[PDB]
RNA sequence: UUUCUAUUUACGUUUUAGUACUCUGGAAACAGAAUCUACUAAAACAAGGCAAAAUGCCGUGUUUAUCUCGUCAACGUUGGCGAGAU
């Protein structure tokens, strides 16, 4: 119904937790968490790389087919002719002279066509695992091909080295074209050829689709012409719809980023701390046009002030000050320095766009040539070889100019410019839409994990709005981890840091001889960081007195928590009780200025600066907090502290906040949405003592969310921070007041006691997900009549691979060699026995004899042996593709048929199920339909009668209820044995085992074949309500897809 | 301290699977979480455990699907098995060719 | 903040065919046998679905409770629409 409530979100990487809090009574209407499999860039890299292959294979087959059709036209190739025996390499060399028979000629042309070779030498996109780069390989081949054509080099390699294929046969298309025309000029004198045929064949040989032409007609991933190419590569700007987004390395956008940094810088001087228009122009010109990489010292020298007074700039990971440089402008000045080029913003922009979109240098030089500029021909050739310009989607140029104008005139930053101008996304009209539209999340450039999390969170918001009405306030937390590969790296690093601190504590314990260190960890961490020096009075502090008299020292906060909002060790220090009492709720600047301190401010600053550099014991923010000369009473300074410590600033959170604010503003809904920093929720978890454990399952992602919502209620019951809310949703107090405001654990036990934490998982009905694992294992037939898969041993000569050894000693009869070729087994065995001590006897044999294990021969002319094949295991499930490979004496199979869904039937009182495998979902146009014949065959294979009643059909993650215990299906394990796989709904089983320290295997596998009293289907909405689902009486055949 | 990164390419060298962790055991645990449990050959962890304890694989009906006699496997699990030694999770990854045909492990010490 | 696409090369897993290998009959021409180990050509490379001599085109990613009402669309079931319920 209509109930005022605060909504809180915990937007993780693999979950989105939601919580509802009563506006009045701190109550909890409903909590929960939506789940989803972690999005990964890899999968999409999968579909794309494969698509890229299918296309290469299709183009190769089409070129072969077109050449074959062309040669039918001239009667050179006919169906009766046999091309089986002709050798391609020997025919190309002969035909470079003499004459070729009609067959040999056909073989040779078809042969060059199958392999044209690369065209743009650097165009290749591949790793250097082959140990020879593509460009170096072509360079060596060209150095070898001065007087010899391609065929000659390949034939010479086959006769001398014995091989042609491999990584040595990477060539360039020009040599192939030269060979083709050279052979054709000779062979046209004997056969009926015309210049039209010659041109057609050469075209077919060197033809290729440029990166700006795309696929042909009718493709969903294509474009009609090059204007549409710009539109697709750039996209329409969300801020101004009709204008297209510009490139990022372009000069105007470089100026915008650089001006952001310049505006952010704070310089302690008699003038304003923020630089004004004229000196901003002076600094930008001098620094960013005379020096390639700007540094802070250069700025300090040009404004002739102390570098010590400059604060508030981005820093690299290594601590070096970072300033974004006009890379394109300096790159221009490197080659040419004329005035006519460097002071033309439009020319520099167009140059940048061309370099960024046009990968090939030949296209770049042509496009600058078509641009009627002052560039000269000699300069264009040099400029065309510029690199590193690789950013495609960036704020539109028309908006960039508007932001740059405001930046030049005023000292503001981008966020407040956006708020002032009230720039609103216009790609989708927010007025007409009934609910928040998930389309807008596509445009902001966010990693796929964050995109999926945002879409799920928006759907959760839509569901909650539809259920409990309009939310008075929404609080959104995006979690710190970008992706899982970072959650582990961070957890590992934190574990290592925890271990080093534990080691310091243990070393102290032995020397001290007391257990006081057990509760003194916070102070002892501070002591060595301050090197036993009271930062407020410089007096030396012995480490022993800290343990003996812990009350003589206290953990004071550098900045009052009423404004700093920071509770990290960076904002903590060990000080004399008298020092802390005298300091009060103020800043160290005015206190060291005051006579209370027994040291002067300048000496304090000198000690702090030298200490910060030495031993890396003072963090970057710690010295800024210590040396914060600006008065905290100023509204701008309190706002700055709130933003750096309480308001998230990462692009992702901002974009989501801006989208939600725009949606609520357009529809005129009085909904305040606000963000919370990642460390703030950790602190509020610590001070309310809710951190008992992190393995209670997924309910953790819910509980944190609840706390997030509670933050709102503690930002409106107290007027002292109320203004701060107005800052964060768009007096000065001591630390005990801060503790009174936040520590108070009243009505927070509700989070401890709430047990009805609804959970939900994302069903994955998508068809065509994957079909068969790809490794076309061959098979053989053994004596007992079975069929065995023949896995192949590879990399035998490598130092660490000992498989051959283990197999030889344990089971020789498994190597195919044992029976089909015995002598060679004898040679391998004699080698294994003599050098058996080494992990890899073959490597040790190579290290002393320098010969690979050759096949046994009477003349010792045998070939090398690099792959030995062996019988492996028996065959149970297989997609037999033997029909594709013609006349195959032995079967060819693929394994691991990935199941799509399974349907449960109740026949004669017993429950069975038929597995609709993904291979049985054929695709016709838009609809995806279950192959009726294969489905019927599978149904009959399970011994299912025709009157069997239909109960349900389960996809992935649909909730099942077997004998009364709810579970979520992951997929059927083995269909023949009637085994399905379920992981518990609340906590992943792997965790359920650790909270009991059991060692049972990690995947619950349950059996539906018999003794299964009930198999019902339960389903859960995005929020998480559990509603038993009564399904239809015929299994679904057509999914719209 | 050591970081081991598993780069596994599918047979065509086209689709690439990559996981990383502190001890090889961590590599297997991440690869079965991030890229699913059937990317490696079916039932490889069990097959290696049975082989290390010393049981005859044929009795349990080893198949491409792997242990097919679940009843007996459960009995072996009941007996105190001898656990894997974190030097054989490498073997678990290099004896699977169903999808990850080419497996190359890089070990960084720092 | 770094996603989404685009073109291309070499490889690579597999079968068949050929040339080497191994073996037997055997003076062997060769006949075979074995299909093991190397090359070499051609073919297939997620099941398949369109299209129709085209510098041809889709198929492993995003979006997903279920049931329902009606509305509309594809085509009876799916949509999509909306409005509910569970």
């Amino acid at each position: 119904m209509k109930r005022n409530y605060i909504l809180g979100l915990d937007i993780g990487i693999t979950s989105v937790g939601y919580g509802i809090i009563d506006y009045e009574t701190r109550d909890v209407i409903d909590a929960g968490v939506r789940l989803f499999k972690e999005a990964n860039v890899e999968n999409n890299e999968g579909r794309r790389s494969k698509r890229g292959a299918r296309r290469l294979k299709r183009r190769r087959r089409h070129r072969i087919q077109r050449v074959k059709k062309l040669l039918f036209d001239y009667n050179l190739l006919t169906d009766h002719s046999e091309l089986s025996g002709i050798n391609p390499y020997e025919a190309r060399v002969k035909g470079l002279s003499q004459k070729l028979s009609e067959e040999e000629f056909s073989a040779a042309l078809l042969h060059l066509a199958k392999r044209r070779g690369v065209h743009n030498v650097n165009e290749v996109e591949e790793d250097t695992g082959n140990e020879l780069s593509t460009k170096e390989q072509i360079s060596r081949n060209s150095k070898a091909l001065e007087e010899k054509y391609v065929a000659e080099l390949q034939l010479e390699r086959l006769k001398k080295d014995g091989e042609v294929r491999g990584s040595i046969n990477r060539f360039k298309t020009s040599d192939y074209v030269k060979e083709a025309k050279q052979l054709l000029k000779v062979q046209k004198a004997y056969h009926q050829l015309d210049q039209s045929f010659i041109d057609t064949y050469i075209d077919l040989l060197e033809t290729r689709r440029t990166y700006y032409e795309g696929p042909g007609e009718g493709s969903p991933f294509g474009w009609k012409d090059i204007k549409e190419w710009y539109e697709m590569l750039m996209g329409h700007c969300t801020y101004f719809p009709e204008e297209l987004r510009s490139v990022k390395y372009a000069y105007n956008a470089d100026l915008y980023n650089a001006l952001n940094d310049l505006n952010n810088l704070v310089i302690t001087r008699d003038e304003n701390e923020k630089l004004e228009y004229y000196e901003k122009f002076q600094i930008i010109e001098n620094v960013f046009k005379q020096k390639k990489k700007p540094t802070l010292k250069q700025i300090a020298k040009e404004i002739l002030v102390n570098e010590e007074d400059i604060k508030g700039y981005r820093v690299t990971s290594t601590g070096k000050p970072e300033f974004t440089n006009l890379k394109v402008y300096h790159d221009i000045k490197d080659i040419t320095a004329r005035k006519e080029i460097i002071e033309n913003a439009e020319l520099l922009d167009q140059i940048a766009k061309i370099l960024t979109i046009y990968q090939s240098s030949e296209d770049i030089q042509e496009e600058l040539t078509n641009l009627n500029s002052e560039l000269t021909q000699e300069e264009i050739e040099q400029i065309s070889n510029l690199k590193g310009y690789t950013g495609t989607h960036n704020l539109s140029l028309k908006a960039i100019n508007l932001i740059l104008d405001e930046l030049w005139h005023t000292n503001d930053n981008q966020i407040a410019i956006f708020n002032r101008l009230k720039l609103v996304p216009k790609k989708v009209d927010l007025s007409q839409q009934k609910e928040i539209p998930t389309t807008l999340v596509d445009d902001f450039i966010l990693s796929p994990v964050v995109k999926r999390s945002f879409i799920q969170s928006i759907k959760v918001i839509n569901a909650i709005i539809k259920k409990y009405g309009l939310p008075n306030d929404i609080i959104i937390e995006l979690a710190r981890e970008k992706n899982s590969k970072d959650a582990q790296k961070m957890i590992n690093e934190m574990q290592k840091r925890n271990r080093q601190t534990n080691e310091r504590i243990e070393e102290i314990i032995r020397t001290t001889g007391k257990e006081n260190a057990k509760y003194l960890i916070e102070k002892i961490k501070l002591h060595d960081m301050q090197e036993g020096k009271c930062l407020y009075s410089l007096e030396a502090i012995p480490l022993e007195d800290l343990l003996n008299n812990p009350f003589n020292y206290e953990v004071d906060h550098i900045i009052p928590r009423s404004v700093s909002f920071d509770n990290s060790f960076n904002n903590k220090v060990l000080v004399k009780q008298e020092e802390n009492s005298k300091k009060g709720n103020r800043t160290p600047f005015q206190y060291l200025s005051s006579s209370d301190s027994k040291i002067s401010y300048e000496t304090f600053k000198k000690h702090i600066l030298n200490l910060a550099k030495g031993k890396g014991r003072i963090s970057k923010t710690k010295k800024e907090y210590l040396l914060e000369e600006r008065d905290i009473n100023r509204f701008s300074v309190q706002k700055d502290f709130i933003n750096r410590n309480l308001v998230d600033t990462r692009y992702a959170t901002r974009g989501l906040m801006n989208l939600l604010r725009s949606y609520f503003r357009v529809n005129n809904l009085d909904v305040k949405v606000k963000s919370i920093n990642g460390g703030f929720t950790s602190f509020l978890r610590r001070k309310w003592k809710f951190k008992k454990e992190r393995n209670k399952g997924y309910k953790h992602h819910a509980e944190d969310a609840l706390i997030i919502a509670n933050a709102d209620f503690i930002f409106k019951e107290w007027k002292k921070l109320d203004k701060a809310k107005k800052v964060m949703e768009n007096e000065i107090e001591t630390e005990q007041e801060y503790k009174e405001i936040f520590i108070t654990p009243h009505q927070i036990k509700h989070i401890k006691d709430f047990k009805d934490y609804k959970y939900s998982h994302r069903v994955d009905k998508k068809p065509n997900r994957e079909l068969i694992n790809d490794t076309l294992y061959s098979t053989r037939k053994d004596d007992k009549g079975n069929t065995l898969i023949v896995n192949n041993l590879n990399g035998l000569y490598d130092k660490d691979n000992d498989k051959l050894k283990k197999l030889i000693n344990k089971s020789p009869e498994k190597l195919l060699m044992y029976h089909h070729d015995p002598q060679t087994y004898q040679k391998l065995k004699l080698i294994m026995e003599q050098y058996g001590d080494e992990k890899n006897p073959l490597y040790k044999y190579y290290e002393e004899t320098g010969n690979y294990l050759t096949k046994y021969s009477k003349k010792d002319n045998g070939p090398v042996i690099k792959k030995i094949k062996y019988y492996g295991n028996k065959l149970n499930a297989h997609l037999d593709i033997t029909d594709d490979y013609p006349n195959s004496r032995n079967k060819v199979v693929k394994l691991s048929l990935k199941p799509y869904r399974f349907d449960v039937y109740l026949d004669n009182g017993v429950y069975k199920f038929v597995t609709v495998k993904n291979l049985d979902v054929i695709k016709k146009e838009n609809y995806y339909e279950v192959n009726s014949k294969c489905y019927e065959e599978a149904k009959k294979l399970k011994k299912i009668s025709n009157q069997a009643e239909f109960i349900a059909s389960f996809y992935n993650n649909d909730l099942i209820k077997i004998n009364g215990e709810l579970y979520r299906v992951i997929g059927v394990n083995n269909d023949l044995l009637n085994r399905i796989e379920v992981n518990m709904i609340d906590i992943t089983y792997r965790e359920y085992l650790e909270n009991m320290n059991d060692k049972r295997p990690p995947r619950i596998i349950k059996t539906i074949a018999s003794k299964t009293q009930s198999i019902k289907k339960y389903s859960t909405d995005i929020l998480g309500n559990l509603y038993e689902v009564k399904s239809k009486k015929h299994p679904q055949i057509i999914k719209k897809g | 301290d050591t970081w081991i990164v598993y780069r596994g390419r599918t047979a065509d060298m086209n689709k690439s699977y990559i996981a990383e962790g502190s001890t090889y055991e961590e590599v297997y645990n991440n690869f079965v979480d991030k890229y699913g449990y059937d990317v490696l050959d079916e039932d490889i962890y069990e097959i290696q455990l049975l082989k290390k304890n010393g049981e005859n694989l044929d009795d349990y009906d080893v198949d491409s699907d792997g242990i097919n006699n679940y009843d007996k496997l459960d009995e072996f699990r009941e007996s105190d098995y001898v656990d894997l030694e974190d030097y054989d999770y490498r073997e678990l990854f290099e004896n699977s060719s169903s999808q990850v045909y080419y497996h190359e492990f890089e070990i960084t010490h720092e």
